[PDB]
């Protein structure tokens, strides 16, 4: 009895991401996730997105 | 010539000593690098100098 | 817009010589002034039966 | 943004200490596996002694 | 440093009598083994009879 998903993920924007597609054209995942980790000088995040 | 004359006079360690091909027959083939065998016993181990 | 995913890099291992089984043929020792020693040595002494 | 400079080069010594601390236990796996060579003669020799 | 002398060639009495008394034994281990070869027919000899 193999435990699979039941349901399909997802990926919402954040909405500070949608700035940045206006800027230079590029949404780089979980953008408010390394603004965090440069002030606290942590090198490895957690879990990417 | 190393100092032959100490070692026989020098107090030492028991240790077993198994290994191939005899004893003179290892030696003889002077797989080891200084060795001075005799055949008798050695009158020359009581002069210091 | 060119969305770029989150960056990945490889954890490093932490390989040693005493956890390694080579470490078996060894007896390893420090010794903090061995620059100053030229050679070692071991004399040997064999009567034979 | 001044600080970042600062954290990523305190990261830079850490990698590059740790890359050659790493490499210095797996010398000692090496060199000492490369005299072992030097002392292991080909099994038809030991087999007929 | 002379009374060594006198403790040292003491010593080399002892080892002279410990290689001996274990040489006697292992003569008679020696000739009453030579003796039985002495006694032992080859065997297509002896089941012929």
């Amino acid at each position: 009895t193999v435990s699979a998903p039941a349901t399909y993920g997802n990926f919402v924007l954040s909405p500070e991401n949608a700035v940045t597609a206006i800027s230079y054209h590029s949404i780089l995942a979980d953008f408010n996730s390394y603004k965090a980790h440069l002030t606290s000088g942590q090198p490895h995040l957690p879990n990417d997105s | 010539m190393e100092n032959w004359s100490a070692l026989e006079l020098l107090p030492k360690v028991g240790i077993p000593t198994d290994f191939l091909t005899h004893v003179k027959t290892s030696a003889g083939e002077e797989m080891f690098e200084a060795l001075r065998i005799y055949y008798g016993d050695d009158p020359e181990r009581y002069n210091i100098h | 817009f060119e969305a770029i995913f989150g960056t990945f890099c490889n954890r490093l291992e932490w390989v040693y010589f005493l956890t390694s089984g080579l470490a078996a043929a060894a007896h390893a020792i420090k010794f903090h002034d061995l620059n100053k020693l030229t050679t070692g040595k071991m004399l040997f002494h064999v009567q034979v039966p | 943004l001044d600080k970042i400079l600062n954290v990523e080069a305190m990261h830079t010594v850490l990698r590059a200490l740790k890359n050659t601390a790493d490499a210095m236990e797996r010398g000692l796996i090496h060199s000492f596996l490369q005299t072992l060579l030097r002392k292991a003669p080909p099994y038809f020799v030991v087999q007929t002694l």
